[PDB]
């Protein structure tokens, strides 16, 4: 669900990162901070904001297409 | 301009040094220089007899303009030398006395 | 082992004069401060 | 410097430098291999994103 | 370091110049024995043979100096002159 | 941010290396063409430069690798389509790279030699204080990107707190956007040229060692800083020395 | 003698010497000087602009020519700016729109107001 | 390796491989001086040192920027862009 | 050809032959690969 | 024990006390010493950026006023936060590391205390101009590593081309 603009600042996300799935984002930077940023942790809920990003892509390679397909 | 004289033979030496240097300098590979050297030395050989000075001068006249043509940007010159890296580094210092210049302070 | 040349003692006059006088303008400052915390104004005022 | 123009000796390294040298290279094509074998798909580039 | 002494040099010399090809002997070279006249060097010959000095102690000679060497006591000396060598 | 980072180690690496290959030469010359096959001699020396190089060409798994090739593509990943222009620069950038690591690791280990006997005889090993930090540097050299790459190249990372404008904001779009062409030819061209650049000179010295009139003047353009040290020290110093003198 | 500003100079001078300058850099270094590095001897006559051919001068180089080191340094930027000026129209398009935030583009988040929506606001 | 030089020439560094006989007391002193000075700074420095955040609560954010919108009221303030 | 065949010889020979010149060009790779079939043995 | 007190100060101390004591040290001493400081550095560095990790609350020292006239208000302000230790890493580490090597590197030389304490006032500058909380320190920092590089690179004096 579309993150609150409430929560969105209280969790202070960054103004870029600020998108339809911020809400993956926060336990994802929450994990982040328990652990150092250490590359081996968080996996799981760095591929969850991965694959939110994949589905978000998509979207928008489908809307270039549309885009093309008038022209 | 002499065909066989002692001038002559510091000049043809000298630009033969050059050559050389050049040759060197020019090619990375040992091999390769070595071949290079050996061709230079086979050029330098076919036309030592020249007798008649216009024959001669255009000669040495022409392989001035090769060598000029074949001058490399950066020779390589060792350390401890004028072009060189080390060149005055950690000059000993002369040994000296101190001169005064003033009776009331040193 | 690299060789040794001679001994100097570590305290020169330069650094006797320099230290001792920044030294004792620190601690001035500090009694003044110390001082305006105690009588209410600074002993230079 | 004994011999001159003539074939040269094998060169006298110490045994630390040499034990260095292994344990550097070990760990440099260990490290790699492990990289790639744990990349492998990300690094040379597949499941492409894009819908099919 | 590294230090060079005299018999070093003319060590290196003298094998420097057994291996020349276009020497005429390899035991006729003495001390003293003149390229141009005992070993027989050609007018570019012992220019090569300069060339090969400089190369092997590391140095470099003007075109004053290389042509004011004649005989292999002057090499050695003059290899020896320089500090660094 | 990151690429300075991990530059910084392998780049003082290389300097380290080169400052122990130049003082076991008597000469002390730091011309590579007077250094000939040093690799039985200095091996050690050999391993921290070749780290530091494979590190540099970003080979895959090692430091250089986790900056310079995500750099390399966030130019094709960049929104701004003229962008791509400078894909292919900073890719020709790339193999030029791999092209002089190569020329300086073969000229240094792999020729035949080209020093006198006599500095063969006495080239050796550096001290301790030489060499640690050199070790120290190569396991940085190596693990320092993979361990850090999270922190400044992460999806969604708050560490470097920088407000990006969300507009411009592509470090997904290229990630995503990006094809396998475009994400393998900066490594596997990399691969490629180094080991061509070594067969050639071991095996034709020739083509690098031709003669040819105009390709010797672009190479002397090249060698004296692109000519442009020329040009500043004659038409700005010396023209305002001049002017002064007026 | 040999350049303009020496020229210039011809009049300025009355029973001084008129030297040729020679930069001291190209001075070969093996010959003997009373001072090695400077490349001087002693009592040498000084040209009048001496501080321009002197070693501390600005160094002088003699590979190419001043011109002809001109020619390459504005080719080298030209072909090198033009190749990728026109590089620049044979650009293949891209395949993803570029990326949308909610709220207009997060124009209140970038400070922005209700009547200044243009300035401050991403693409919605 | 080495050469002879003037001793008169007195410098501050110490001039040419300069080592001097009683350098071990010398350092102890000098060891001494260096943690003394340390020390005594990191510990006059501590009182001026904060943290970034939590510094202030919101309460006196909020009513700032409030107190900002007042002032922008009292006066003809329009916002940037406004137009 | 060369009349200084002698004195280049030394650059050819043992310590300076291609399979001698191009020996511990990759120190530990051997280590390496029975390091890394190590571990895909024990990873499983 | 303040990290950010220690990490501007003990560079400044490796870089002033060779100059003030060096005749009387000696560099054997001056070495070791000035290494060792950037060792210590170095590693309370390292602590500093481990908790900045886990804690990204960067720290601030506010220290005397520079300048307080009209609207113009600086101050010697430091903080070092997620830019700045990144920067610190990569300084402390590479002068901690050629401040070994030249230990070995540089035992021949005759002036090894200027060299070293050279070495170190570049630290430390470098330390100033990514620890300064506005661009006046940051410009302080910025040409006194200029300085610096001038009497580094011309460090062999009496070499033409050095200078
Ligand atoms: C904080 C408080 C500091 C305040 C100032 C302190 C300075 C003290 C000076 C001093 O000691 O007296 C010496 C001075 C004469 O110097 P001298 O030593 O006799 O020189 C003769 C020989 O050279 C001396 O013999 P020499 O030939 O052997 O000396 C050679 C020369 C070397 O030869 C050179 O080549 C010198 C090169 C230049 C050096 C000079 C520049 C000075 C740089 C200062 C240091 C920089 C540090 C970097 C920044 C750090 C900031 C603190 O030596 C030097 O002069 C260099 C001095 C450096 C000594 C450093 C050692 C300090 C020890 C610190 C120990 C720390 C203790 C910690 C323990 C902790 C325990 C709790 O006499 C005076 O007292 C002068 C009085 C003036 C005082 C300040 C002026 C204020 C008023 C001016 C006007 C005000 C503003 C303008 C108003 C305009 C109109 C409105
Ligand atoms: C874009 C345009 C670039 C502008 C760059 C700034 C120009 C000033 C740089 C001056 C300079 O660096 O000259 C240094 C010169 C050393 O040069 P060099 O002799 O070649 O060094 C040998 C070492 N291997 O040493 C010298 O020659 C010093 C003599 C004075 C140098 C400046 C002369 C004034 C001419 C105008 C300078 C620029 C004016 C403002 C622009
Ligand atoms: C902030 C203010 C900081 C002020 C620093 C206090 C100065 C105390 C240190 C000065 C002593 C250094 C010295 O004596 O240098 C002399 C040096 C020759 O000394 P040496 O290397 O031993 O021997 C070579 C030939 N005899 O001769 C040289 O090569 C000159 C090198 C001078 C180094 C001076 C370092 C200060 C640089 C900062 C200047 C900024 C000015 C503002
Ligand atoms: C070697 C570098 C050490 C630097 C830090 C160590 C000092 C320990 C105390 C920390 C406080 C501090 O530094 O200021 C020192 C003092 C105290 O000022 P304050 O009100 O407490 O600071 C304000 C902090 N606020 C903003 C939180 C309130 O200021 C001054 O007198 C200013 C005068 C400048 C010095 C006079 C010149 C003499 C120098 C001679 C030049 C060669």
């Amino acid at each position: 669900p579309l993150l609150s603009q409430e929560d969105m600042k209280k969790h202070k996300i960054l103004l870029a990162y600020r998108d339809r799935c911020a809400a993956l984002l926060v336990p994802l930077n929450e994990c982040r901070k328990k652990n150092y940023y250490m590359p081996w942790a968080c996996g799981h809920e760095r591929h969850e904001y991965e694959m939110c990003e994949v589905a978000d892509f998509q979207r928008r390679v489908k809307a270039m297409d549309k885009l093309k397909a008038e022209k | 301009p002499v065909p066989f004289s002692a001038a002559n033979k510091k000049l043809v030496t000298s630009m033969y040094r050059q050559s050389l240097k050049l040759a060197r300098n020019w090619i990375s590979n040992r091999q390769l220089f070595r071949q290079k050297a050996v061709e230079i030395r086979h050029k330098f050989d076919q036309n030592a007899q020249i007798s008649n000075p216009r024959l001669l001068a255009r000669t040495l006249d022409e392989t001035r303009a090769h060598l000029y043509e074949f001058r490399h940007p950066d020779p390589i010159v060792p350390p401890s030398f004028p072009g060189g890296t080390k060149y005055e580094r950690n000059v000993p210092p002369r040994m000296e006395k101190i001169m005064q210049h003033n009776l009331y302070e040193p | 082992g690299p060789e040794l040349t001679p001994a100097v003692p570590f305290f020169q006059p330069y650094v006797l004069k320099w230290a001792g006088v920044s030294l004792g303008l620190v601690a001035f400052y500090q009694f003044n401060s110390s001082y305006e915390a105690k009588n209410g104004h600074t002993w230079v005022e | 410097n004994y011999k001159w123009n003539g074939p040269l000796p094998r060169p006298h390294v110490s045994a630390g430098h040499r034990i260095a040298t292994k344990f550097l290279g070990a760990t440099m094509f260990f490290w790699m291999f492990l990289r790639i074998k744990e990349e492998y798909p990300a690094m040379l580039g597949l499941h492409n994103f894009y819908p099919p | 370091a590294h230090v060079l002494t005299k018999d070093m040099i003319q060590e290196r010399i003298v094998a420097l110049l057994e291996s020349f090809d276009k020497v005429n002997d390899a035991k006729n070279i003495t001390a003293t024995a003149n390229l141009t006249s005992d070993l027989g060097l050609d007018s570019l010959d012992v220019v090569e043979v300069v060339m090969a000095i400089e190369e092997e102690f590391g140095l470099e000679i003007p075109d004053h100096d290389a042509d004011e060497i004649k005989t292999v006591q002057q090499a050695i000396d003059y290899v020896s002159a320089q500090p660094a060598a | 941010l990151f690429h300075l980072l991990g530059h910084a180690f392998f780049k003082a690496l290389l300097f380290m290396s080169a400052g122990s290959i130049i003082h076991s030469i008597l000469n002390e010359s730091q011309d590579i063409r007077t250094y000939g096959g040093l690799l039985s001699y200095l091996p050690y020396t050999y391993i921290c430069i070749t780290i530091a190089s494979l590190s540099l060409m970003a080979m895959p798994g090692l430091t250089g690798y986790y900056t310079k090739d995500i750099i390399i593509e966030s130019t094709y990943g960049s929104y701004s389509i003229s962008n791509y222009v400078v894909y292919w620069i900073a890719y020709l950038s790339a193999v030029l790279t791999c092209v002089y690591s190569m020329k300086i690791l073969y000229l240094t280990f792999y020729s035949n030699p080209n020093n006198n006997t006599i500095t063969y005889y006495n080239a050796h090993e550096s001290n301790i204080y030489i060499t640690l930090p050199m070790f120290i540097l190569a396991i940085f050299a190596m693990f320092a990107g993979w361990i850090l790459k999270d922190i400044y190249l992460g999806v969604g990372t708050d560490f470097v707190g920088t407000h990006i404008l969300p507009n411009n904001f592509s470090y997904f779009d290229t990630e995503f956007s990006i094809t396998q062409f475009y994400k393998l030819l900066p490594l596997i061209s990399a691969i490629l040229v180094s080991i061509l650049i070594v067969v050639l000179n071991e095996f034709f010295a020739i083509v690098f060692n031709l003669n040819n009139k105009y390709i010797n003047t672009v190479y002397s353009i090249f060698n004296q800083k692109l000519v442009s040290d020329q040009i500043l020290n004659h038409f700005i110093i010396f023209k305002g020395l001049v002017t002064s003198g007026n | 003698i040999r350049a303009s500003f020496d020229k210039a100079e011809e009049p300025m001078l009355g029973d001084y010497p008129d030297i040729d300058p020679f930069p001291a850099q190209l001075k070969n270094p093996y010959k003997k000087y009373d001072d090695q590095q400077d490349r001087r001897n002693l009592e040498e006559p000084l040209s009048v602009n001496d501080d321009l051919y002197d070693m501390w001068s600005p160094d002088r180089f003699t590979h190419f020519k001043n011109q002809d080191a001109l020619k390459y340094f504005i080719g080298f930027l030209t072909i090198f700016f033009g190749a990728s000026y026109v590089a620049t129209y044979f650009v293949p398009e891209k395949a993803a729109i570029p990326r949308e935030f909610p709220y207009e583009g997060l124009w209140k988040e970038s400070g922005g107001t209700e009547k200044s929506k243009a300035f401050f606001g991403q693409r919605s | 390796g080495r050469y002879p030089f003037p001793k008169d020439v007195i410098s501050m560094t110490g001039g040419w491989w300069a080592n001097p006989s009683n350098w071990k007391l010398n350092g102890l002193f000098a060891t001494g001086i260096a943690v003394g000075l340390a020390l005594w700074v990191s510990t006059a420095t501590l009182p001026y040192t904060r943290r970034r955040e939590g510094i202030t609560s919101e309460s006196d954010i909020s009513k700032w920027n409030a107190a900002a919108g007042v002032w922008r009221e009292r006066h003809g303030k329009i916002s940037t862009g406004e137009a | 050809k060369d009349p200084w065949a002698r004195r280049e010889a030394w650059r050819y020979q043992t310590n300076f032959t291609r399979a001698n010149r191009f020996k511990g060009a990759a120190p530990g790779f051997g280590i390496a690969v029975v390091a890394f079939g190590a571990y895909l043995a024990a990873e499983k | 024990y303040n990290a950010i007190s220690l990490i501007i100060i003990l560079p400044c101390i490796s870089w002033l006390f060779p100059l003030f004591f060096g005749r009387q040290l000696g560099y054997v001493f001056v070495t070791r010493m000035t290494s060792t400081l950037i060792i210590i550095t170095t590693l309370i560095t390292y602590y500093y950026f481990y908790q900045l990790l886990g804690n990204n609350n960067p720290i601030n020292l506010e220290l005397f006023n520079y300048l307080n006239i009209d609207y113009l208000d600086i101050n010697y302000n430091f903080e070092i936060d997620a830019l700045t230790i990144t920067m610190l890493l990569a300084i402390t580490t590479i002068s901690s590391m050629v401040h070994i090597y030249s230990i070995g590197y540089m035992e021949t030389d005759p002036h090894q205390v200027r060299f070293f304490s050279l070495l170190s006032m570049f630290t430390f500058w470098m330390i100033i101009l990514v620890t300064g909380s506005n661009y006046f320190v940051l410009f302080v920092g910025w040409e006194f590593i200029g300085v610096t590089s001038y009497l580094l690179i011309s460090f062999w004096v009496t070499r033409l081309q050095a200078m």
